[PDB]
């Protein structure tokens, strides 16, 4: 279980999200087992666009990621 | 407010460097930053359908994993 | 509240990859572990109700293999 | 996979009564379950070069199967 990004302001994101989308009014709780899962998922998913994005750079010569190269990897996985 | 933007550069460049990529355009940054409010607005929407139906107060584990395998998303390619 | 033991499961998972791993044995993420017995157990649960819903169409409060194998088949999944 | 585990499931399944014969059908299923779900993590986790398996490729596989 390696994060790469900080517990603290991943989880302060999270909240803000989930008072946006819940139906209740009292402020929903999160497991610590769930943040930490869904971390460690969004960061595993940051991680397969970027190297996408990186094999498309490649593909044309550069070893610098620009911003076509993302978008044209979230054209091809779909 | 906006704690997306409390997702930091460093961290993004930690990101990139563990997919390999050896250095960074200027505009990733917030091209990072839109697909994980993107992404993360999906699943949580999800998640929280889950723990409202199972009439819970708690967000639990087995609804994020349940959120993150829901049609309709794309989490690696053609296949999901 | 997992009702399956955690080292048993644990061991049938390493096993079960042992025999698809292809190429350097592969490595478990702990919270990956804990995500699949989460669903393992939560696809055994429904599918023990559907199996106990055909017992109560056939007027049995005892489930039965054959009432588990008609639920598989008209499931389709697996 | 113990038989007093799969009581315990069977009645958070709701069920009342137990034929011996189910306990074994439960272990072909948990391990045919297993098998379709670990077959997709591991080939997928291959194919991204990677040498661990994450929670990610799990609810890949996980998707697909069901």
């Amino acid at each position: 279980t390696d994060l790469l990004i900080s517990r603290m302001p991943f989880a302060r994101l999270v909240k803000e999200v989930t008072d946006q989308f819940t139906t209740e009014s009292e402020p929903l709780r999160w497991q610590s087992m769930a943040i930490m899962a869904l971390q460690e998922a969004s960061e595993a998913y940051l991680v397969g666009l970027l190297e996408h994005t990186n094999l498309l750079a490649l593909h044309a010569k550069r070893i610098t990621i620009m911003r076509k190269d993302m978008q044209l990897a979230r054209r091809i996985r779909g | 407010r906006d704690n997306i933007q409390g997702i930091t550069k460093p961290a993004i460049r930690r990101l990139a460097r563990r997919g390999g990529v050896k250095r960074i355009s200027g505009l990733i940054y917030e091209e990072v930053r839109n697909v994980l409010k993107t992404f993360l607005e999906s699943v949580i929407r999800d998640a929280v359908t889950y723990t409202e139906h199972a009439k819970r107060k708690t967000v639990t584990s087995l609804d994020v994993v349940y959120a993150l395998k829901r049609q309709g998303r794309t989490l690696y390619g053609f296949g999901g």
